[PDB]
RNA sequence: GGGGCUAUAGCUCAGCUGGGAGAGCGCCUGCUUUGCACGCAGGAGGUCUGCGGUUCGAUCCCGCAUAGCUCCACCA
RNA sequence: UGCCUGGCGGCCGUAGCGCGGUGGUCCCACCUGACCCCAUGCCGAACUCAGAAGUGAAACGCCGUAGCGCCGAUGGUAGUGUGGGGUCUCCCCAUGCGAGAGUAGGGAACUGCCAGGCAU
RNA sequence: CGUCGUAGUCCGGAUUGGAGUCUGCAACUCGACUCCAUGAAGUCGGAAUCGCUAGUAAUCGUGGAUCAGAAUGCCACGGUG
RNA sequence: UCCUCCUAAAGAGUAACGGAGGAGCACGAAGGUUGGCUAAUCCUGGUCGGACAUCAGGAGGUUAGUGCAAUGGCAUAAGCCAGCUUGACUGCGAGCGUGACGGCGCGAGCAGGUGCGAAAGCAGGUCAUAGUGAUCCGGUGGUUCUGAAUGGAAGGGCCAUC
RNA sequence: CCGACUUACCAACCCGAUGCAAACUGCGAAUACCGGAGAAUGUUAUCACGGGAGACACACGGCGGGUGCUAACGUCCGUC
């Protein structure tokens, strides 16, 4: 690359609430927390709830029955 | 560098396997990432074009080449020559290293995500997908930023027909559906 | 009416044709495009005129991918 | 029509100029090229003056 | 990219034939290198040099690189000042003048094609 | 009525109208009208025969109309010197040459394909004959 | 045959070296009025005659057509 | 010398496209890496430099293929130079030159010089 | 007493989804009320116009009649003033 | 008046109150050179994005581009990008084309001096054709060329130039 | 909202067949024109120079065409 050009971009910590801790190089300046990893983020266990359809006949049936 | 080692490790001898190649180069390889903000009051005003300059350093650490208008328009008033967008073109380690962070920190950011869709994968092979806010990055300092903007990335791999594309990205593990 | 214009017409066209014997410098091919591409001693001017830079015969001759059709001139 | 022909004054001490012609009313800045001069027949320096 | 590298070279090969000077073509292969001596006459060369023969292979470890295009350009040289040619035009084809080319014109220049 | 809906000059030459025909076979229908004179047809004379064709056969079977007018023929007022610009555009004609097919017909009998072009080859200025298809 | 024109429901600038449709009146809705005019206050407004061309883009450039206005259609 | 490949041509579609098959010892391409010589209105993509693990997928080359493209007779027709005639906006006769489109058909190029490989 | 720091905010509470309690044969058209969530417009108001001279104006609560359930109204009472 | 096409009859020319169009300029880079690059449109996908901005890939191969009217050209690009720059130089010119003539145009090469390129080479303005004005009379700047007795000067000449 | 579905609708690129063009050419003659060799012939018929002019209102006929009405003993050109 041309050297002056860009700026800089080496490597940080990016430590999350997973146990997931990622050396890689990036361009923060500093440590890093994450909120959400690629290990943790609700969809390789999310979207069989996270539509939360239900069913109306075992609403009725369930609120009362007879 | 991690997902270059892996892909050589693992990715071609699942792929060779489960499309039957003869040879070994057939496998789809990736060739490059394109980063583009094709920014619209950029005309309007100039400043931001280096806002957008900013942007897309801090997406990657390139400085982004701002593009500029081919033909001539009139329903969007541009006039041939005038800088209209901001593009980068990630090539080899770099596009490694950000397509890392990408696949492991951004789309885990995608607000109301439910996976990205299957049909945007132009016939060839091509995967693009646009992102509404640049914010989904770990680097953007949302205290920093004061124009909301967003981008689109296009990952140009060198596949024969799309379903090879599709199936290099799921055994990337992609999250799409 | 509104035509009655028209320019004064530039004498264009080919002076010498094939196989005069030239004199050196003399003018070959008046013409506005490259319609006559030049050859083995053949110098194109300023408006794509044909010069014979060297003496001798002219020969058409049809060369080229293209077929573009080129001036030579033989000694 | 909106040209203005400007003359070129030689540097190496000769009456000698080039005529030229600037567009002296959007591109203000001083002509100043290096053209030959065929009394000393040496390229020297020639500036844009008033015609 | 081979009919760009004929694009790139075909200005100074057909102005250089319509000059009528004998040029030296070089080519240049990540794996070796040649280079001829080629008349006006289009069709005849006259010496030819390449880094496949084996009295220029055998001098180096690896047989593409700067110091190999310097001994291929030597070979030619020689082979032409022998068969009597001095002044020829460098015929680049395509290719930057620089590296293995620069290498081999400097070769020749230094062994005596005044070019 | 028969014109073109767009052209490139307004006013055209004059011209000579000598040599023999083009489309002499019948190649769409089954029983065509061969022009054997020469001379212009028009917007007019077409449209004439046309509307007179469909009365003779009733609207049963295909018609063709095969020459169309696309070539301007000017005339210069009354009480016009003669110099002063060629004159305004009027109306369309279509040049014909002995041999060339001006109609054909299909869908109908051979008879009222006799009948339905000696009805409109009446109202053309050219004389005509009549034509079949052959193989 | 030559000029000059066609822009809200009617009358008029703005076409002006090509990228904002600008007023008075007519109109709607409030307010004052015993009510109606008058006045006050706030408003949506228009194919820039039309149809194709002409550059990116036409209130603007061009051709053709419509429609009204003036000038000319003399010399025996 | 038998073939294959690289280069520079001669030639300009019978030489180009399409479909299918094939070649990696050598050569070529892809490839490995690039702070570097050198480069990018960003990017070792290109350009260039170090190299040789793999592959012949792509690209390139070779081989079959009438699906196109292309070439194309013999005859005829249009036209026309010269002389003559008529019903003279157009033709006709004696004569000389003879198209274009189409038809039978042709048709998956050929060739020179050098260098390298294979037993030759 | 704490907090909030002049912001569409810890202002405003509309509207909308879910979950409900009561009354009533019956709350879909068409009741009231609660909870959770959602948090529109609005940042003191042009032309004009209205009420009020003292416990009045202004502001804050409470009750009654009607009434199975259904008042931001009506009729009353006090509080600061 | 000047330029392009047709008229115009396969060299040049060729008319009319015949048929269609444009100019009376622009450029210190839009010229020179070196090095690099290849378009119109359509399809598919994609954040605001709408038939139409930007991005990827394809099909297509000049259907685009030339500062400008049309024609002849253009891929070696004459089209598009960047570097370095003033050859948008001076004196000349064989040999031709073109016109009645005044004129107008093309020009290899030579002498001096320079630009780009490593070098061969290219450069005496722009893809070409339009972009304009004869003489006289003055103005401006150089030049011992004459200087109406002699020494100057005025004036006049020549060269550049309004 | 999704317009699901259509009526015997229109209509673009495409393909197949058909015509036309001064300002169309993926093709292309005859004559003409220019240059070289050859034989015969022609009172040098060609070229340059110098003396002298005249003429620059043409007409019709054949062929090719432009105004016009494929009108004119019309007008304007090319060649004879
Ligand atoms: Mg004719
Ligand atoms: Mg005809
Ligand atoms: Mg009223
Ligand atoms: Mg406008
Ligand atoms: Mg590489
Ligand atoms: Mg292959
Ligand atoms: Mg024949
Ligand atoms: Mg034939
Ligand atoms: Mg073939
Ligand atoms: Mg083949
Ligand atoms: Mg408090
Ligand atoms: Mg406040
Ligand atoms: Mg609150
Ligand atoms: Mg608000
Ligand atoms: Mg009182
Ligand atoms: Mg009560
Ligand atoms: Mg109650
Ligand atoms: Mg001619
Ligand atoms: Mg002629
Ligand atoms: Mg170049
Ligand atoms: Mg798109
Ligand atoms: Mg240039
Ligand atoms: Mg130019
Ligand atoms: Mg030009
Ligand atoms: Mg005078
Ligand atoms: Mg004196
Ligand atoms: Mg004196
Ligand atoms: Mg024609
Ligand atoms: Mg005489
Ligand atoms: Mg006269
Ligand atoms: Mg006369
Ligand atoms: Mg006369
Ligand atoms: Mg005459
Ligand atoms: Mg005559
Ligand atoms: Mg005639
Ligand atoms: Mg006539
Ligand atoms: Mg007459
Ligand atoms: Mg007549
Ligand atoms: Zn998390």
């Amino acid at each position: 690359m041309k050297k002056d050009i860009h700026p800089k971009y080496e490597e940080i910590t990016a430590s999350c609430s997973c146990g997931n801790v990622m050396k890689i190089r990036s361009t923060v300046g500093h440590d890093l927390n994450l909120d959400v990893c690629s290990k943790c983020h609700p969809f390789f266990t999310g979207k069989q709830r996270d539509v939360a359809t239900g069913g109306r006949v075992d609403r009725f049936n369930k609120r009362f029955n007879i | 560098a991690k997902l270059h080692d892996y892909y050589k490790d693992e990715v071609v001898k699942k792929l060779m396997t489960e499309f039957n190649y003869n040879s070994v180069m057939q496998v789809p390889r990736v060739e490059k990432i394109t980063l583009n903000m094709g920014v619209g009051e950029a005309i309007a005003d100039k400043k931001l074009l280096d806002n957008a300059a900013a942007d897309l350093a801090a997406i990657s650490g390139q400085k982004p080449l701002i593009t500029k208008a081919r033909k001539s328009v009139a329903g969007f008033k541009i006039r041939q020559g005038y800088p209209i967008g901001c593009k980068v073109t990630l090539r080899g380690e770099r596009m490694w290293e950000f397509f890392e962070r990408l696949i492991t920190i951004a789309v885990p950011r995608i607000r109301d995500f439910r996976g990205l869709s299957a049909k945007s994968f132009d016939g060839r092979g091509n995967y693009s997908m646009g992102v509404r806010e640049q914010i989904i990055f770990p680097e953007i300092d949302y205290d920093k930023v004061d124009r909301v903007r967003g981008l689109d990335i296009t990952i140009t791999t060198t596949a024969k027909s799309d379903e090879e594309g599709r199936a290099l990205l799921a055994a990337f593990d992609f999250p799409f559906r | 009416t509104r035509n009655g214009r028209d320019s004064e017409a530039k004498r264009l066209g080919v002076k010498r044709f094939g196989g005069e014997s030239v004199l050196a410098g003399s003018i070959i091919v008046r013409q506005r495009g490259t319609k006559f591409h030049a050859g083995a001693n053949v110098g194109c001017g300023r408006d794509h005129t044909l010069f014979a830079k060297a003496d001798g015969k002219v020969k058409f001759e049809v060369k080229g991918p293209k077929n573009r059709k080129f001036i030579s001139i033989e000694a | 029509g909106i040209r203005e022909k400007i003359k070129l004054v030689s540097s190496a001490g000769t009456g000698h100029f080039y005529t030229t012609t600037k567009n002296k009313r959007t591109k203000p800045e001083k002509l100043e090229l290096k053209k030959f001069d065929p009394v000393v027949r040496q390229h020297v320096i020639y500036k844009e003056a008033k015609i | 990219k081979k009919s760009a590298r004929i694009r790139r070279a075909t200005r100074a090969r057909r102005k250089l034939q319509e000059l009528g000077a004998t040029r030296l073509v070089v080519h240049r292969t990540p794996r070796h290198i040649y280079a001829q001596v080629i008349a006006p006459n289009g069709s005849e060369v006259l010496v030819a040099a390449s880094t496949v023969e084996k009295a220029i292979a055998e001098q180096l470890k690896y047989t593409g690189n700067k110091d190999a295009a310097a001994a291929v350009g030597k070979a030619v040289a020689e082979r032409a000042l022998e068969k009597g040619i001095k002044d020829v035009s460098f015929d680049r084809s395509g290719f930057q003048y620089h590296g293995r080319v620069q290498a081999l014109a400097d070769a020749a220049r230094e062994a005596g094609l005044q070019f | 009525m028969l014109q073109p809906k767009r052209t490139k000059f307004r006013k055209m030459h004059k011209g000579r109208n000598r040599g023999l025909a083009q489309g002499t076979d019948v190649s769409f229908g089954s029983f065509g009208l061969k022009a054997v004179g020469r001379g212009r047809l028009t917007a007019r004379q077409i449209e004439a025969a046309r509307r007179a064709m469909t009365r003779a056969v009733k609207r049963q079977g295909k018609i063709w109309i095969r020459v169309f007018p696309d070539k301007p023929i000017t005339e210069k007022p009354l009480a016009v010197r003669m110099g002063k610009g060629k004159g305004n555009v009027e109306y369309w004609v279509a040049l014909i040459q002995p041999g060339k097919v001006l109609y054909e017909m299909d869908g109908v009998p051979e008879e009222l394909a006799r009948e339905a072009f000696k009805l409109a080859a009446a109202k053309l200025p050219i004389k005509t004959t009549f034509v079949t298809k052959t193989v």
